[PDB]
C-alpha cells in the first residue's frame, strides 16, 4: 500500500549539514508534487519545501530559503532534503507529505512517518483556543481565521484540515474548507466565509481525539494546533 | 405451419400500423404553427480543445457540467477542464481504435471501447494517483459502436453485432443482452428517469428497451437508411434519431411513431452525432459536411448554423447545466459553444 | 491571476509534453491494412513475415510496420472501414486457387472515398499450387470469359489485368506482386511500395506533388 | 430450426400491438408544455448573459 | 546666387527603378506577412513549416525595410537619415537577403533529403532540427553581413544639400573591398546557386524513375524557382563584382553606377516571387489563412 | 585628411566672381560635364574642379548604392 517513509535521523551540532530521504513507494511518485514540513518537538506545524511533478517548480520558507534544498529522484522514487549550515531553530520532526494538483484533487492528502532531527504578507492562521475537554457521543466546533481571505476569485477558499491523533503522522480531514477527504468518516463536515472558518465534529468517537490544525493553500502556513482532550 | 405465421406476421404489422393512423389526430408542425420562432441561434467557439494528433470520434460531458471526455484514433483516451483547457488527464488506450466513450455519471469513472470488441473501464479516483483499468468487459462479437453508465456499477453498450448489453460492472458479465435488431447497433442513450433505454441500428429501426426485464416496448421505423445517432428528449416521452438518409426524425414513446421529420434540401449528407438544448427546444445535429445545425425541435425551422471544423464533427454533447455545447471532429480539436 | 491551480496548469503542460512525445514516436511508424478472402493468405503472410481486430507488427530496414488484419470484423464494413482512412497502404491480398469474393472485395476496397489516393499493393497469393489448378482445371472454369491459352503466364496476367481493371481513379497505384507461399521477399515488397509512398507524401507536404 | 424464430418476432410483434397510445395532439401538446416550461431556463435557447457565462 | 547652375538631373532609366521597388513594396508585404502567419506557431506545429516561416520572414524583414531604398532613390541617391541609421539599416537588409537565400539553399538540401534519405528522415527529423539548420542559415548571414556593420558610413563634402551612405576602406594596402566581393559571391550567391542546380537536378533525377513519385508540378515548381532565382539576381552579382574590380579611373563604371540602384531592385523582384511558389504549389491554401 | 587645399587653392582668387564660383567647383556631381560654360570665372573654377576631382579620386570611400 502507499507509503512514505523517511529516514536519516540522528544528532548534529550546530552549523553542521545533514540529508533525509524518503523512500516513495506504492503509488505513482513521478505524479506527485511530494512536500516536507516539520514538527518543532514541543509546537506546531510549518512548511518547509516543495518540489512538483517533474521538478518545474521548487519553493521554500523564508526562514529556510538559501539553506536547506530539495530534490526528487523519481527514477528512485526518493525524496531528498539536504539541510546545510543548520541553527538551533530547526530541530524538529520532519514529514514527507504527498501531493498531486488538478481539478477536484485532495492535496496534502497522504503523510509519511517522519524523522527526528535534533542539535545539540504571509497569510498568518490562527486558532481561537489551544484545547477544550470533550466526551465520546457529544458534538464540538473547531474554529480558526486567516489574516486574509482564502476565497480565490473562481470561487474556491483553500484551507484545509489535519488531525494530528497523539503518537501519529497528520492526517487529511477536510480541504477547500468543504470537501471530505477520502476515508475520514462522515463525522466531519467544515464550513466557513472567507476570512473565518470552522471543522464540526459530530458523534465524537474515543478515537478521535487528536490535535487539529488548518493550513491555507492560497499562497506559499498552519494553525497553532487545537488539543481536544477525552 | 411456418407460412401461416409469416402472413400473421404481416397482419400484425398492418394491425400496428392501422392502430398507429388512428391515434395520428395531428401532425407536430400544425399544433405548433402558432409557436413563435427560437430567433437566430448565434454561437461562438469559446474554447478549442488541441491536443489530439488524429480523430476524435466520441466525447462526453461529466454531470459536474464543467469536465470533458475525448476518444481519438490518437490512442489517447484524455478528459479536460473544459473552463481553463486543462488538460487534468490523459488516459494511453490498449488499443487505438476506440469508437466511443463516456464519463459516469459521479465522475469516479470513464469508459472507452471500439474495434477491439471490448469495453474498458478506467478507475479515475485511484489511490495511486494514477488512472487504471479496472475492468474489460468482453463479450460482444461485434465493435463496440456506444456506451453509457446508469450508475458506478452498471453500463450499458451497443454493439456492432446488432445487440445491446447491460453489464454488472464487478463481475464483468452481462446481465442483460437486448437482441433483436437485424441489422447492427450504431448509437444509444438513456432516458432521464433511467428505467429505460432505446438503441439506433443499421436496418433504419429504432426501438425501447427497459433494463430491467430486457423487452423492448416499441419499434420505430420511419427512417431511409441507418440511424447513426439517437438522442432521448429532455423529458422522457421522446427521442430523436440521426441518420445516412440526411434526416433527423423525432418520435414520441406514448404516440408510439414519428412525431417530425428534420430536413433541408441542401443537406445531402448523413447526421453522425445529435443532442438537445436543456429545454428540449433545440436539436443540435452534426452532420458529414463539416458543421452542425441547430434545429427548432416543434418548428423543424432550422435556427442556426455551428460552422467552424476542418473535417468531419464526429460527436456532440450538450452541458447538463445547459451552458454550452461541445463538438468533436475528424479534424482532431474540440470545440465548445455558447 | 492563478492562484496553487498553477499547480494544475504545469501539470497540463506536463501532459501536452507526452502527448507531443508519443506522437511523434507514433508518426515514425507505418500502417498497413491487411485484406482479402477467407484462407487466402492474410495471416501466412505475416507468418512468414516473421511474426476482434488484431494488430500485427515487425520492423524491417528500420520502418517499424503495423499490419491491421480489420477482417476479423464480421459487421457492416461501411460503418467502420473508415477508421482506416489515413493508412499508409492497403495489403489486399487474394488466393489464386479459390475467387469472384475477392474481385468485389477489391472493387468496393479501389473505389471506396475515404481510400480515394490510398495505393494498393496487391498480393496474388498461392502462386505456386495455382499452377497445378491450371495444369488441371483451365481458368474458363473461373472466368468463361477466358479467350485466351491454358499457359501459366497469360492465364496469371490475366487474373491479375481483371483485379486491377477495378481501378476507377488514375491518382493510385496498385503494386501487384505474387507471393508463391515461400515469400520471403513480401517484406521487400512492401518496403519498396511504402518507400515510394513515403516520398510522394513528403512531395505533398512540400508542395513538389 | 427455422419458425421458432417467426415466432418469436410475432410473439413480440403482439406485445407491441396491444400497447397503449395517445392520440400524438395531446403527445405533441406535452412536448410543447415541457419546451415552454424550460423556456426560461436553457442558456443556448435565450442567450445567458456575460456575467453568468462561465466560459466568456 | 547659391550656384552657378542648377538642374533637376536626367534620371535614367536604370535610375528609375521606382516602380520595381513599389511593385514589390505593395504586393509582396501582404503576401509575405500572410505566409508568415498560416506557417507561424500554430501551424509550425509541424516541421515542414518551419523553412517557410523563416524565409517569409526573412523576406518580409527585407520588404519592410525596402522605404529607405525607395525614398534613398527617388531621392537621387542622397541619404537624409542619420549614421546610426546608415550602419545598421543596410546591414540588416543584407542580412535579411542572404538569410533568404541560404533559406532557399537549405530548402533545396532537405527537399534532397526527402528524397534521398526518406528513410533516414523520419527517424531524426523534427523540430529542433529543422530549427537548428534555419539558426545556420541565419548565422552564416549574419558572418557574411559583418563587413557591411564594420565598413558602412555616411560621409559629404562641400555639398550642403548631398550625403551618401557609403562605404569606406581607408587602411593597408590590402584589397580591403574586392576580399568582401569574393566572399559574397561565392557563399552568398555561387554556392546556393549551385545548391539549388545540384539538389533539385537529383531531385527529379530520383523522383522521375519510379513512376509513383513522378509529377509534372515537381518539374514546374523546381523549375520556376531556380529559373527566377537565377535571372532576378545574377545582374545584382554580376554588377556587385565589376563595382569593385573595375579601376577607379572608370572606364565603364559610368552605365554601372546607374545600374546598381535596378540590379537591387531586380534581386528585391525574388523577394516578391518567393511567396508566389508556396502558395501556388501548396496542396491547398485556398482557406487554410483562415482554417489556421 | 587633405581638405585644406581648397581654401589655401581659393585664396588665389583675388576677386568675388572667381572665388565664389571656385568655392562652388568642390561638388558631388556624379569639370566639362559640369561646366560647359561659366555663371571672370572659369579660369579659376576650371583649376579648383579638377582640384576637386582628383582629390575625390583618391579617397578609399565608395558611393556604393545601398541593398
Amino acid at each position: 500500500d502507499v507509503q512514505l517513509v523517511e529516514s536519516g535521523g540522528g544528532l548534529v551540532q550546530p552549523g553542521g549539514s545533514r540529508k533525509l530521504s524518503c523512500s516513495a513507494s506504492g503509488f505513482a511518485f513521478s505524479s506527485f508534487g511530494m512536500h516536507w514540513v516539520r514538527q518543532a518537538p514541543e509546537k506546531g506545524l510549518e512548511w518547509v519545501a516543495y518540489i512538483s511533478s517533474g521538478s518545474g517548480t521548487i519553493y521554500y520558507a523564508d526562514t529556510v530559503k538559501g539553506r536547506f534544498t530539495i530534490s526528487r529522484d523519481d527514477p528512485k522514487n526518493t525524496l531528498f532534503l539536504q539541510m546545510t549550515s543548520l541553527r538551533s531553530e530547526d530541530t524538529a520532526m520532519y514529514y514527507c507529505v504527498r501531493s498531486i494538483y488538478y481539478y477536484g484533487s485532495s492535496p496534502f492528502d497522504f503523510w509519511g512517518q517522519g524523522t527526528t532531527l535534533t542539535v545539540s504578507s504571509d497569510i498568518v492562521m490562527t486558532q481561537a483556543t489551544s484545547s477544550v475537554p470533550v466526551t465520546p457521543g457529544e458534538s464540538v466546533s473547531i474554529s480558526c481565521r486567516s489574516s486574509k481571505s482564502l476565497l480565490h476569485s473562481n470561487g474556491n477558499t483553500y484551507l484545509y484540515w489535519f488531525l494530528q491523533r497523539p503518537g501519529q503522522s497528520p492526517q487529511l480531514l477536510i480541504y477547500r474548507m468543504s470537501n471530505l477527504a477520502s476515508g475520514v468518516p462522515d463525522r466531519f463536515s467544515g464550513s466557513g466565509s472567507g476570512t473565518a472558518f470552522t471543522l464540526t465534529i459530530s458523534r465524537l468517537e474515543a478515537e478521535d481525539v487528536g490535535v487539529y490544525y488548518c493550513m491555507q493553500h492560497l499562497e506559499y502556513t498552519f494553525g497553532a494546533g487545537t488539543k481536544l482532550e477525552l | 405451419e411456418l407460412d401461416q405465421l409469416r402472413q400473421e406476421a404481416e397482419q400484425l404489422k398492418n394491425q400496428i400500423r392501422d392502430a398507429r393512423k388512428a391515434c395520428a389526430d395531428a401532425t407536430l408542425s400544425q399544433i405548433t404553427n402558432n409557436i413563435d420562432p427560437v430567433g437566430r441561434i448565434q454561437m461562438r467557439t469559446r474554447r478549442t480543445l488541441r491536443g489530439h494528433l488524429a480523430k476524435i470520434y466520441a466525447m462526453h460531458w461529466g454531470t459536474d457540467s464543467r469536465l470533458l471526455v475525448s476518444a481519438s484514433q490518437d490512442g489517447k483516451l484524455i478528459i479536460w477542464d473544459s473552463y481553463t483547457t486543462n488538460k487534468v488527464h490523459a488516459i494511453p488506450l490498449r488499443s487505438s481504435w476506440v469508437m466511443t466513450c463516456a464519463y459516469a455519471p459521479s465522475g469516479n469513472y470513464v469508459a472507452c471501447g471500439g474495434l477491439d470488441n471490448i469495453c474498458s473501464i478506467y478507475n479515475l479516483k485511484t489511490r495511486e494517483g494514477n488512472v487504471r483499468v479496472s475492468r474489460e468487459l468482453a463479450g460482444h462479437t461485434g465493435y463496440l459502436s456506444c456506451c453509457r453508465f446508469l450508475d458506478d456499477n452498471q453500463i450499458v453498450t451497443s454493439s456492432g453485432d446488432t445487440t445491446c448489453a447491460l453489464w454488472d460492472i464487478e463481475t464483468g458479465q452481462q446481465t442483460t443482452t437486448f437482441t433483436g435488431h437485424t441489422g447492427d447497433v450504431m448509437s444509444l442513450s438513456l432516458a432521464p428517469d433511467t428505467r429505460l433505454f432505446v438503441s439506433g441500428a443499421c436496418d433504419a429501426s429504432a426501438k425501447l428497451w427497459d433494463v430491467r426485464e430486457g423487452m423492448c416496448r416499441q419499434t420505430f421505423t420511419g427512417h431511409e437508411s441507418d440511424i447513426n445517432a439517437i438522442c432521448f428528449f429532455p423529458n422522457g416521452n421522446a427521442f430523436a434519431t440521426g441518420s445516412d438518409d440526411a434526416t433527423c426524425r423525432l418520435f414520441d414513446l406514448r404516440a408510439d411513431q414519428e412525431l417530425m421529420t428534420y430536413s433541408h434540401d441542401n443537406i445531402i449528407c448523413g447526421i453522425t452525432s445529435v443532442s438537445f438544448s436543456k429545454s428540449g427546444r433545440l436539436l443540435l445535429a452534426g452532420y458529414d459536411d463539416f458543421n452542425c445545425n441547430v434545429w427548432d425541435a416543434l418548428k423543424a425551422d432550422r435556427a442556426g448554423v455551428l460552422a467552424g471544423h476542418d473535417n468531419r464533427v464526429s460527436c456532440l454533447g450538450v452541458t447538463d447545466d445547459g451552458m454550452a455545447v461541445a463538438t468533436g471532429s475528424w479534424d482532431s480539436f474540440l470545440k465548445i459553444w455558447n | 491571476l492563478s492562484a496553487e491551480e498553477r499547480a494544475a496548469l504545469e501539470r497540463s503542460k506536463a501532459i501536452e509534453k507526452n502527448l507531443k512525445e508519443d506522437g511523434i514516436s507514433a508518426a515514425k511508424d507505418v500502417k498497413l491494412l491487411l485484406l482479402g478472402a477467407d484462407n487466402s493468405g492474410k495471416s501466412t503472410i505475416v507468418k512468414q513475415m516473421k511474426i476482434g481486430i488484431v494488430e500485427t507488427h515487425f520492423t524491417f530496414k528500420n520502418l517499424h510496420f503495423r499490419l491491421f488484419d480489420v477482417g476479423g470484423q464480421r459487421s457492416e464494413r461501411k460503418k467502420w472501414i473508415h477508421c482506416f482512412e489515413d493508412v499508409t497502404a492497403i495489403i489486399f491480398c487474394v488466393d489464386l486457387s479459390d475467387m469472384h469474393e475477392s474481385l468485389m472485395l477489391f472493387d468496393s476496397i479501389c473505389n471506396n472515398k475515404f481510400f480515394i489516393d490510398t495505393s494498393i499493393i496487391l498480393f496474388l497469393n498461392k502462386k505456386d499450387l495455382f499452377g497445378e489448378k491450371i495444369k488441371k482445371s483451365p481458368l474458363t472454369i473461373c472466368f468463361p470469359e477466358y479467350t485466351g491459352p491454358n499457359t501459366y503466364e497469360d492465364a496469371a496476367a490475366y487474373i491479375q489485368a481483371q483485379f486491377e481493371s477495378k481501378n476507377r481513379s488514375p491518382n493510385k497505384e496498385i503494386y501487384c506482386h505474387m507471393t508463391c507461399a515461400t515469400d520471403t521477399n513480401n517484406a521487400q515488397v512492401i518496403f519498396d511500395a511504402v518507400t515510394d509512398i513515403i516520398i510522394a507524401n513528403n512531395l505533398r507536404g512540400c508542395g513538389l506533388y | 430450426a427455422s419458425i421458432a424464430q417467426a415466432r418469436k418476432l410475432v410473439e413480440q410483434l403482439k406485445m407491441e400491438a396491444n400497447i397503449d397510445r395517445i392520440k400524438v395532439s395531446k403527445a405533441a401538446a406535452d412536448l410543447m408544455a415541457y419546451c415552454e416550461a424550460h423556456a426560461k431556463e436553457d442558456p443556448l435557447l435565450t442567450p445567458v448573459p456575460a456575467s453568468e457565462n462561465p466560459f466568456r | 546666387p547659391a550656384d552657378g547652375i542648377h538642374l533637376p538631373k536626367r534620371q535614367p532609366g536604370d535610375v528609375a527603378a521606382l516602380i520595381i521597388y513599389s511593385v514589390v513594396f505593395l504586393v509582396g508585404v501582404p503576401g509575405n506577412a500572410l505566409v508568415v502567419w498560416v506557417t507561424a506557431f500554430e501551424a509550425r506545429r509541424a516541421v515542414n513549416a518551419i523553412w517557410f516561416l523563416n524565409l517569409a520572414v526573412a523576406d518580409l524583414l527585407s520588404c519592410l525595410a525596402l522605404p529607405v531604398l525607395f525614398t534613398t532613390v527617388l531621392n537621387h541617391n542622397y541619404w537624409y537619415f542619420d549614421a546610426t541609421a546608415c550602419i545598421v539599416l543596410p546591414s540588416l537588409i543584407l542580412l535579411n537577403m542572404y538569410a533568404s537565400i541560404l533559406l532557399l539553399a537549405t530548402i533545396s538540401a532537405d527537399r534532397f533529403l526527402l528524397v534521398f534519405k526518406p528513410i533516414w528522415c523520419q527517424k531524426v527529423r523534427g523540430t529542433g532540427l529543422a530549427w537548428m539548420a534555419c539558426g545556420v542559415a541565419w548565422v552564416l548571414a549574419l558572418l557574411l553581413t559583418i563587413p557591411s556593420f564594420v565598413y558602412r558610413e555616411a560621409y559629404k563634402d562641400f555639398y550642403s544639400e548631398h550625403t551618401v551612405c557609403g562605404i569606406n576602406y581607408g587602411g593597408g594596402s590590402f584589397p580591403k573591398e574586392k576580399a568582401v566581393a569574393i566572399l559574397r559571391l561565392m557563399v552568398g550567391f555561387v554556392l546556393p546557386l549551385l545548391t539549388l542546380n545540384i539538389c533539385y537536378t537529383f531531385l527529379l533525377l530520383r523522383t522521375w524513375s519510379r513512376k509513383a513519385t513522378r509529377s509534372t508540378k515537381t518539374l514546374k515548381v523546381v523549375m520556376a524557382v531556380v529559373i527566377c532565382f537565377f535571372i532576378f539576381w545574377l545582374p545584382y552579382q554580376v554588377t556587385g563584382v565589376m563595382i569593385a574590380w573595375l579601376p577607379p579611373s572608370s572606364p565603364t563604371l559610368k552605365r554601372v553606377e546607374k545600374l546598381n540602384s535596378l540590379c537591387v531592385s531586380l534581386a528585391y523582384i525574388n523577394c516578391c516571387v518567393n511567396p508566389i511558389i508556396y502558395v501556388m504549389a501548396g496542396q491547398g491554401f485556398h482557406g487554410r489563412l483562415l482554417r489556421s | 585628411l587633405l581638405r585644406q587645399k581648397i581654401e589655401e587653392q581659393a585664396a588665389k582668387y583675388k576677386h568675388s566672381v572667381p572665388k565664389k564660383c571656385c568655392y562652388d567647383g568642390a561638388r558631388v556631381n556624379f569639370c566639362e560635364e559640369r561646366v560647359a560654360r561659366v555663371t571672370l570665372c572659369i579660369r579659376a573654377f576650371n583649376e579648383c574642379c579638377t582640384i576637386a576631382n582628383k582629390i575625390r579620386k583618391e579617397s578609399p570611400h565608395k558611393p556604393v548604392q545601398l541593398g
